[PDB]
């Protein structure tokens, strides 16, 4: 057996690959940047009627125009999403403004490879984040949707797929997208595209929706407006 | 100090240490839950008759709160941290908001908790898993399920413990309006869900019982066994 | 194997991880040097490994207090690490006591220091040696050379690195305890150039220091126009 | 360091055109007492920077020991990067700051001047840490009998000869040997410039006293 | 270093912490020890290993040991471990007694104990205790009690059991001859030197291979008793 | 409390009172204040007696430490350092002051003074509260290059006009001439006192 | 008894138009009853559109300054942006008063553009505790300087008489002349008067000779 | 930093492997014999003396504790001066705190979680030691045996070390409760003389005895006196 | 296999195997190269993206007003010591009033890296450096390894493929010390794509340019930016 923090023969730390792996048995979840603003639209699979479907919330407001997707180790998310929220409420306390998304995605994104075995000074984190995020939001720079990973890397991408089926999902996100899009037609679009990856059948129950535009909020689609954008299918 | 990476990832993404804790719940004595109209049971499999055995100090469904009680199965003591620990937290709650916790805020802090034991140093997970059931400040009823894993979920009703395949089969055939009209009709969805796996209907399990802004009730087991006798 | 820390005796009794630390000091570049009757002299077969770096890129003559030299080998980054301590070392000696750190004294310590990670599975050796030369007009030149072990001894005449045997039978051709430093520069020189294989890792520098009567005991690098006439003389004993 | 036990007098500063010229008696008193009527209070930090201090002393060798300690630190590196005295002076501002931000106060009000890259540079730092430059710079008493005589000069004269410079200081000192209670005829005239740090001393002050025999 | 790590607080391919097990074979290869809740009170029943030699007898008694005024404990199997466990249950009882002004009841206790013994099976990495606990107090909440604790950290509350070495022929025997609530203080000494007759296999059962203490009520204030030698042959001659 | 130390060609010579006075009566009419630090380094204590002996015994710990560890007798330089930096890094924990003096290969006789933890060398450096009273004589009878019997003489003679006009001070005067040699300790008994004008 | 704070004086003004923010102070730098140096501009360029004052004890300006300037580059760092004045006012505050309990004794008047490119103007005061006014003084010679700039730009108890806007030039005008009416009378007003303007074109320094004696 | 994870680790037959060997070393220590007469307790251990050229009297095996304590082992010596040192602190500790000379019951219930705390701490092997504790207070003899797995029996008289299975079996027969201390000194000198192998003088076999005056030494000479008559 | 597990293992041949699995990290990296004029000190970056609509990583860090920074490798690691670089930076400015030397910032960095290589259970840091600055000495352009160990360069290519811009770059180091800026940019942009697959080209999105220089603070250059000195490219 070996530590956390040993590189392989190849270059890459063993936890970050086998966490990144770890990431491809996690629900697809997938959103697109417009020039409107950032839709978000991510794949419950209830696993049985018995759930409240509700209860699985896949799509979290990180701050008044900030929604962070997720896919993978929904428990170990729950640190970043309480460390973003407490990083850009406390940037507002101090610097008396919002935070911009890149901003919050790289304090959150330093959390990743903080992890180890013996400098241990608290009982810190034992293992890389199984979690693969997807911070959306705009900022005075306008809307932006920034990937990230287990490994730390926060990347700008105009439209990401991620998850189990994010391979297949992200072709069809370059098969689609242009720059030109309107944000209507961007749910449309990753509607379609999670109907093409999802095992069950669509509906408005097993899926979240949430967008964030230069006037309007972070929002989540209720169930009737789900329908009414899925009439359409 | 003990500062071993216990809990690390495995060459499938899986955490090996999470896969077996959930192994040590498969084995845990099966506990279901039901959430009523205005009434909110919980059934704790028989679990150790033993002729010899006192009842008051071998139950599964301890109190968190005046609003908030909660079955488990698995590693028993574990569990008797985890209760304790979700206690102290309800009341520094009504230290810190004076407001009583929703079921959301302990179950979503307990979640919190089995989470952080996954991912430490030195420390294995729990091997618990809580089916917390309580009553929001509105009265709604509530039911979570928080596995070793640390992933919680709202439920209708939902079986934790050994055999909860073929129970959480019963919740999904058999959870109906119709089912939890009334308090009795609940209580016989109930034991009659763990009369298919209980150890032949019983006392082999006892449960327990809470109503709207009503402290927990807990049964006795002859009106468990009138119950039985009429679903038998 | 039993090999695996040097917490561990072999059936033996040998740490082999120093024993394999001072086998990664002697893959690195052999380096020199001569305690004479003024000083002390330090030369470095600083092979430059493309033609992209700097001249002056990678120096194993550091200055771990203005009184003392130092000259290093293998693996460098520990050589800088063991700057940091000496330097710290000499710093807190001055603090204590109000004058220049005595070299034996410094060896002292830094030899306890490098000692430090040789019993423990929690760290592994320094695979580095080093030579340190200091001069004094209480105590004239002086020349010492810890090993991965941290075991001092003093030399007339020292060699470390690769070529350590051929660097010694070419130290040993000396009177160096009838030298001078302006002298003993040009016979460092021939050394470097004799010792280093040529036609197997070509392209090193020359990097010389002393430390002695005509610098005033302040170590200093050698000026360019005696290493040029150096290196001259030397590679024309080449011939 | 709440109280002085062994202070100084006025520190005298004086800019010049390529270089600067400071001066402290090498007096040390204890209360009105002079004690140690042989020590030096200016160093020399390097080729381009000499100190100054008065007020207490035994921080004063604190200073030394720390300062010069960081100066070897730094000559010991070869890099070529050596302290220009602003570097000096900002860095004593921080440590007198951060002590007086501790409530364990530096007695020390010290003086720094240099000459690096033809710019003629004479800082000042006193226990609480105010700082500035300026042409003319005088400690303690020094700052209300000799600081007139140097800004009235110095008003007449912005840009000073060197020997111009060394007479004002002289003459200075000449009127703190006169009314300093905490003086004494005996005083260093450090001269930084291109050459380097020369510290000239002790010297010695001629006096006149026709006036003592006017009263009648 | 990860080499030499054994790993005692992680779960098995199916769920089982080793050491806790492997500790409750060590418990089980311990001497027997078992105890009686009746009505009038309470007495405990435990298998000497100091059996016999050139020993003193220095002390009391062997595996009971008094925690406070109104409890007393006994262990089985590692008794270094017994004494660490002893020792702080007494820290327990008397921090409560200090920060309460009244006496602990045993709930409270075992659980603060168990807690302990948990903590060690859980983190730190440390072996858990391999030391199993039968605890007799009263308190006047809820009467004579019988609290039975083992390495994991569990513990329940039982009318009469025996943990070590033939617990499962003592609990059996105690199945077959206990009468619950009907139990006087005689009937439990009359039945727990009946089973431990029949599991201590060392044969003719003396009265130097187990001792018993009994704790009962007396004016207001708890009585916990040690039964001496005569009353042990007459106890065994009686069982004749 | 008058300590007094001088320098002269072979070494130094530390002259000192003996009294050490609670307020208005005294606790001890014989004292010591000459405690060794190395074989040839004696400090010369005054001010707080506790504390002055508590420096005393550290600086002769990292002394001895110091010099072993070279295998070569501590240069008073050193001592003086140490001393120095444990009477700067206390001054508000620490009423003391030490004289230290001696004599090493490497300078000949020393002595440095440490009031207040500052270093300085000195060619007579004297201290204690009776100091105050012999500023007057040592200045005007101090000449340079002085032999041995000129500097006990004359050390005793200051101690001894010290001692007629302080109260802080009394007793009997302790003597040591440090060369390289060896410590020669001496005693002044009050019969030997050389008597000034007494009026 | 060791006191920590001095007053070495010296004044600031600041003032806020439909496009501009003058910062001003003198630099005299006075303590007790002399003169340290009759130059020491209390006035600190933080940024492109940002000019902090700092007035009171010489010592904690200068820590506060450089402590600001320190959070300015920490702040375009993790950014990639410069401070906003809005963002350099509650920054300032909360390093003003994370020492609430040992004193920052440094009235702050941060004067500059926000990002409408309008004035804006925080006064402060030495443990936090700002606001965002249209002009201000602060320091030796506030309560002297301020009742007149309420007069001529805050225009209050005049009668008919039109509220026009603050021109650049009868700004500063303004300010020469209530400093000269300060160094008539304030003893730590003088020796010099260093006025930088803030626009969208940079920042532009302007210094005036006041009274010496 | 060291390891912080124990290193005796419950076999999966449950019994500590590790204590198992450890007292498998102190099963091959030099043999110990104690006995408890009437009035004190004896302590008599066997120098495994090597070449003369040892000085036999530069350093003991039975350590006084207090003016009313012993201490004799068997096996690994270093880890005794260990347990010795640690001893005198805590009668130490006890004479401060409660000014009375500490109970010798209590002094073992000590040292034995001493010896208990590192068959469980990080790292650390267990003692290799069987302590033999004597100790006379409130006028009465202890004698007590410590092992590396930290449980302490209070014992008549007993024997360690090597053979000392043939040493008990040996004690069973010869002794007596009436037995006086100078015959319990022969009792036990004769226990270790049956397997001695190398013909006992005063400087190889020690000898200590705890009686109402204190605990002490016998001094070669009168320990020669005992080796009369056998 | 026995002794690839540990940082603190020596081999048999006495290399520390953790240490150099390391540096291939680096060696993986998207390909950034540096050098330096007698005035200049320019950086070259090929911005990786990983999927079409995805942008290129950034691969340069603004350090201070003088002094910047090329990652390739573990990228959170290269915010890590690019944090603890700024922190570095801004207390020289703070206490000594002035920008912080660039070689004893690279020593610093070096004794931070060497700290884990050497302990147990840490791990070296696997990101590859390239630092340019300029201070009184000249610009500068050091590169720092995972064994940390840095480099003073001439001009100097780390990355996947950079041994192709480490041979151009000998095939023309020896102009470099004359070079004017757009010049230099021009040898460090052909010598960065002499890296990449021949079909693929350098473009306006996948190029960054940080240039830093004598009157020039250091400056980096963004997709639209890189458009005046993207150009030409034979």
């Amino acid at each position: 057996d070996r530590g956390v923090n040993t590189f392989s023969p190849e270059g890459r730390l063993f936890q970050v690959e086998y966490a990144i792996e770890a990431i491809k048995l996690g629900s697809t979840a997938i959103g697109i940047q417009t020039s409107e603003g950032v839709c978000l639209a991510v794949e419950k699979r209830i696993t049985s009627p018995l759930m409240e479907p509700s209860s699985i919330e896949k799509i979290v407001e990180i701050d008044a125009h900030i929604g962070c997707a997720m896919s993978g180790l929904i428990a170990d998310a729950k640190t970043l999403i309480d460390k973003a929220r407490v990083e850009t409420q406390n940037h507002w306390f101090t610097y008396n403004e919002t935070m911009t998304v890149e901003s919050v995605t790289q304090a959150v994104s330093n959390l990743a490879l903080q992890f180890g075995e013996e400098d241990a000074d608290p009982g810190a984190m034992s293992r890389p984040f199984g979690v693969a995020l997807l911070f959306g939001g705009v900022d005075e720079k306008g809307p932006q949707l920034f990937h990230m990973d287990p490994s730390g890397t926060f990347v700008q991408c105009d439209a990401r797929a991620i998850g189990s089926a994010s391979e297949g999902a992200q072709s069809s996100l370059q098969e689609v997208y242009h720059k030109s899009m309107t944000l209507k037609e961007a749910i449309k679009s990753s509607l379609i595209i999670l109907k093409q990856v999802m095992e069950e059948k669509l509906n408005a129950t097993n899926i979240e929706l949430a967008t964030v535009q230069p006037g309007q909020n972070f929002h989540m689609f209720t169930k009737e407006e789900l329908e009414e954008v899925i009439k359409d299918i | 100090s003990y500062d071993r990476a216990i809990t690390v990832f495995s060459p499938d993404g899986h955490l090996f240490q999470v896969e077996y804790a959930q192994e040590a719940v498969k084995k845990g004595s099966t506990a279901v839950g039901v959430r009523g109209r205005d009434i909110v049971v919980l059934g704790v499999e028989k679990k150790s008759v033993a002729k010899l055995q006192d009842e008051r100090t071998v139950r599964k469904i301890c109190a968190l709160d005046d609003n908030v009680c909660m079955a488990f199965a698995g590693l028993t003591a574990d569990a008797r941290i985890v209760i304790n620990r979700a206690r102290v937290e309800c009341q520094s709650h009504r230290l810190t908001v004076e407001d009583p916790v929703t079921v959301e805020y302990i179950t979503r802090y307990i979640a919190s908790l089995k989470q952080r034991y996954t991912q430490s140093n030195g420390r294995r997970p729990f091997g618990i898993s809580a089916l917390i059931v309580g009553f929001d400040f509105d009265g709604t009823p509530r039911l979570y399920q928080t596995d070793p894993s640390g992933t919680y979920h709202a439920w209708k009703a939902n079986a934790i413990g050994r055999g909860a395949k073929s129970v959480r089969e019963f919740l999904e055939k058999n959870y109906t309006d119709e089912a939890i009209e009334t308090d009795d009709l609940t209580i016989k969805l109930v034991i009659k869900a763990l009369l298919e796996v209980v150890q032949s209907g019983g006392k082999n399990i006892e449960l327990a019982v809470m109503r709207r802004d009503q402290s927990l009730k807990i049964l006795n087991p002859e009106e468990i066994e009138k119950y039985v006798a009429e679903i038998e | 194997g039993y090999d695996l820390s040097a917490s561990t005796f072999s059936p033996d009794g040998r740490v082999f991880q120093v024993e394999y630390a001072m086998k990664a000091v002697e893959n690195s570049s052999t380096a020199i040097g001569i305690r004479c009757k003024d000083g002390v002299v330090f030369g470095v077969e600083k092979l430059v490994l493309s033609k992209l770096y700097e001249e002056g890129s990678n120096k194993r003559l550091f200055n771990v207090d203005r009184h003392v030299g130092m000259a290093v080998a293998g693996l460098l980054a520990d050589a800088r690490s063991l700057a940091d301590i000496a330097r710290e070392e000499a710093s807190n000696f001055r603090s204590n006591f109000g004058y220049n750190i005595p070299l034996k004294h410094l060896a002292d310590r830094v030899a306890m220091y490098v000692h430090a990670y040789t019993l423990y599975s929690a760290v592994r050796p320094f695979g580095c040696s080093f030579m340190l030369g200091s001069y004094s007009v209480n105590d004239g030149a002086q020349l010492y050379m810890i090993d991965p072990s941290g075991v001092s001894y003093g030399y007339w005449g020292c060699a470390i690195g690769k070529a350590r045997q051929a660097a010694k039978t070419e130290i040993e051709k000396l009177q160096m305890k009838e030298m001078t430093c302006r002298d003993i520069v040009k016979e460092v020189a021939k050394i470097i150039y004799i010792v280093h294989d040529e036609v197997k890792d070509k392209a090193f520098e020359l990097e010389l220091s002393w430390v002695g009567e005509l610098t005033n005991g302040r170590h200093e690098i050698v000026p360019k126009d005696i290493r040029e006439e150096a290196e001259k003389y030397a590679k024309e004993s080449l011939k | 360091t709440q109280n002085p036990m062994v202070t100084g007098t006025s520190v005298l500063g004086v800019k010049f055109e390529g270089g600067v010229v400071i001066a402290a008696d090498m007096l040390g008193s204890y209360g009105s007492l002079a004690r140690f009527r042989n020590i030096s209070r200016i160093m020399r930090v390097n080729n381009s920077t000499m100190l100054g201090a008065s007020g207490d002393y035994a921080d004063f060798q604190y200073l030394k020991q720390v300062l010069g300690q960081m100066v070897i630190d730094e000559e010991l590196l070869g890099d070529g990067h050596s302290y220009s005295p602003r570097a000096i002076h900002s860095w004593l501002t921080r440590a007198m700051y951060s002590r007086r931000s501790k409530m364990n106060p530096l007695w020390n009000t010290m003086v720094i001047g240099g000459y690096a890259d033809g710019e003629s540079f004479l800082g000042y730092v006193d226990m609480l840490g105010v700082a500035y430059e300026a042409p003319s710079l005088a400690t303690g008493y020094g700052a209300y009998l000799a600081q007139p005589l140097l800004r009235e000069v110095l008003e007449k004269q912005p840009v000073l000869s060197q020997t111009e410079a060394r007479d004002l200081v002289e003459r200075c000192m000449r009127v703190l040997y006169y009314r300093d209670a905490r003086s004494y005829n005996r005083f260093q005239i450090a001269t930084v410039t291109e050459k380097g740090v020369e510290i000239e001393g002790p010297l010695s002050t001629e006096t006149n006293w026709d006036i003592a025999h006017m009263i009648s | 270093s990860r080499r030499y790590d054994s790993r005692t607080t992680i779960f098995s391919p199916e769920g089982r912490l080793y050491q806790v097990e492997y500790a409750m074979e060590a418990i089980g290869h311990a001497g027997t020890c078992l105890g009686i809740l009746a009505n009038d009170g309470v007495l405990l029943a435990a298998e000497r290993r100091n059996i016999h030699k050139l020993l003193d007898e220095v002390f009391f008694s062997e595996k009971i040991y008094k925690l406070n005024e109104d409890m007393a404990c006994s262990v089985a199997g590692i008794t270094s471990d017994a004494n660490v466990l002893t020792n702080e249950l007494r820290l327990i009882a008397q921090r409560y007694l200090l920060q309460y002004q009244e006496p602990i009841p045993c709930e409270q206790l075992v659980t603060a104990l168990c807690d302990i013994k948990q903590a060690y099976t859980q983190f730190g990495g440390k072996r858990p205790f391999g030391v199993s606990l039968l605890y007799i107090g009263w308190d006047k909440h809820y009467g004579f009690q019988l609290y039975q604790s083992d390495p994991s950290g569990n513990y329940g509350g039982w009318k009469a059991t025996c943990i070590g070495n033939n617990s499962a022929a003592a609990v059996s025997m105690l199945k077959q001859d206990y009468k619950e609530g009907e139990m006087t203080l005689k009937s439990a000494l009359a039945l727990a030197i009946k089973v431990l007759n029949k599991t201590m296999d060392v044969s003719k059962l003396s009265a130097e291979k187990v001792e018993i203490a009994t704790l009962t009520r007396e004016n207001g204030k708890t009585v916990i008793r040690v039964l001496k030698q005569k009353e042990v042959e007459q106890l065994i001659k009686k069982h004749e | 409390t008058t300590i007094m130390a001088v320098e002269f060609d072979g070494g130094v010579v530390m002259g000192s009172d003996s009294r050490v006075s609670a307020g208005e009566a005294v606790v001890n009419r014989v004292f010591d204040k000459l405690s060794p630090l190395h074989e040839r380094i004696y400090c010369a204590l005054s001010g707080s007696a506790a504390d002055a002996q508590a420096v005393a015994d550290m600086a002769a710990y990292q002394l001895e430490l110091h010099g072993i560890e070279l295998e070569e007798p501590p240069l008073v330089l050193a001592a003086a350092n140490v001393v120095r930096n444990i009477s700067y890094k206390y001054r508000e924990d620490l009423s003391a002051h030490l004289m230290v003096a001696g004599w090493d290969q490497r300078e000949g006789g020393q002595v440095y003074g440490t009031l207040g933890g500052m270093l300085t060398r000195q060619p007579f450096a004297i201290g204690g509260s009776g100091s105050t009273f012999i500023y007057g004589y040592v200045d005007a009878a101090y000449k340079p290059g002085m032999s041995p019997e000129e500097c006990r003489r004359f050390t005793t003679d200051a101690i001894a006009l010290a001692m007629s006009r302080d109260g802080s001070s009394g007793g009997v005067i302790y003597l040591v001439t440090i060369t390289a040699a060896g410590v020669d300790h001496r005693v002044i008994l009050g019969n030997e006192l050389p008597k000034f004008y007494d009026e | 008894r060791f006191s920590p704070y001095v007053f070495n004086g010296g004044t600031i003004l600041a003032i806020a138009g439909e496009d501009f923010a003058i910062v001003a102070s003198d630099t005299r730098l006075s303590e007790g009853f002399s003169i340290h140096t009759r130059d020491s501009p209390k006035c600190y360029k933080l940024t492109d559109k940002t000019v902090i004052g700092c007035s009171g004890f010489h010592g904690d300006c200068l820590t506060l300054t450089k402590i600001i300037e320190a959070r300015l580059k920490m702040y375009k760092h993790s950014n990639n942006k410069a401070m906003t004045t809005g963002a350099i006012a509650a920054m300032l505050s909360t390093i003003l008063y994370s020492r609430r309990f040992f004193p920052y004794y440094v009235y702050n008047i941060i004067g500059g553009l926000d990002e409408e490119g309008k004035g804006a103007v925080y006064s402060f005061d030495p443990v936090g505790s700002y606001q965002r006014d249209s002009f201000k003084a602060g320091g030796s010679a506030s309560a002297m300087l301020q009742p007149l700039l309420d007069n001529q730009v805050g225009f209050k108890n005049m009668q008919n008489v039109e509220h026009v806007p603050l021109s650049l030039d009868r700004a500063m005008r303004l300010v020469k002349d209530v400093f000269i009416s300060a160094a008539e009378r304030d003893v730590y007003t003088g020796d010099a008067l260093r006025i930088c303007i803030v626009t969208k074109e940079g920042i532009r320094e302007e210094t005036v000779s006041l009274r010496k004696d | 930093r060291g390891y912080s994870f124990s290193l005796t680790t419950f076999s999966p037959s449950g019994k500590l492997v590790q204590i198992e060997y450890a007292l498998a070393a102190v099963a091959g220590g030099a043999p110990s014999v104690g006995i408890k007469a009437a009035n004190g307790v004896v302590l008599a251990t066997e120098k495994k003396q090597k070449s003369i050229l040892y000085d036999e009297r530069s350093v003991h095996k039975v350590e006084p504790i207090t003016k009313h304590i012993g201490l004799v082992y068997s096996g690994m010596g270093p880890d005794y001066r260990v347990l010795v040192h640690r001893a005198r602190k805590l009668a130490q500790q006890y004479y401060l705190v409660y000014q009375e000379p500490i109970p010798t019951a209590q002094l073992v219930q000590r040292v034995a979680s001493v010896m208990q705390e590192y068959t469980q701490s990080g790292g650390v092997r267990p003692f290799g030691v069987s302590l033999l504790i004597c100790g006379w207070n409130e006028g009465r003899p202890y004698l007590f045996q410590s092992d590396p797995s930290g449980a302490y029996f209070a014992w008549k008289a007993t024997a360690m070390g090597k053979n000392y299975v043939n040493g008990k079996t040996f004690l069973e027969k010869r002794y007596n409760e009436d037995l006086e201390l100078e015959d319990a000194i022969h009792t036990a000198i004769l226990t270790l003389k049956e397997s001695f192998e190398g013909q006992m003088t005063e400087d190889n076999i020690e000898v200590g005895i705890c009686n109402e005056a204190g605990f002490r030494r016998l001094t070669p000479t009168e320990v020669k006196d005992y080796l009369a008559a056998i | 296999n026995q002794y690839d597990n540990d940082v603190t293992v020596w081999s048999p041949q006495g290399r520390i195997h953790q240490i150099e699995y390391a540096m291939e990290a680096v060696k993986q990296g998207s390909a950034t190269v540096g050098l330096k004029s007698k005035t200049h000190a320019v950086l070259v970056a090929l911005k990786r993206a990983q999927s079409e609509l995805a942008a290129h990583q950034k691969k340069i860090l603004h350090v201070d007003n003088h002094i910047g920074i090329s990652i390739a490798g573990l990228t959170a690691d290269a915010r890590l010591l690019c944090n603890f670089m700024r922190q570095e930076c801004l207390d020289s400015r703070f206490v000594f009033d002035r920008p912080l030397p660039v070689s004893r910032l690279v020593s610093l960095i070096g004794s931070k890296t060497q700290i884990p290589t050497q302990r147990y259970g840490r791990r070296p840091y696997g990101v590859g450096l390239l630092i340019a600055g300029y201070d009184d000495m000249g610009p500068h352009i050091f590169q720092t390894c995972p064994s940390a160990n840095y480099f003073d360069c001439r001009a100097m290519s780390i990355g996947a493929r950079s041994q192709s811009a480490r041979t151009y770059l000998e095939r023309h180091m020896s102009e470099f010390m004359e070079c004017n800026l757009n010049e230099l940019v021009k040898h460090g942009l052909r010598a960065l794509r002499e890296t990449l697959p021949a079909e693929q080209d350098l473009t306006t999105k996948n190029v960054s340019i940080g240039i830093v220089g004598k009157d020039l603070e250091f400056t980096i250059y963004d997709d639209d930016d890189v458009s005046p000195f993207l150009e030409g490219l034979e």
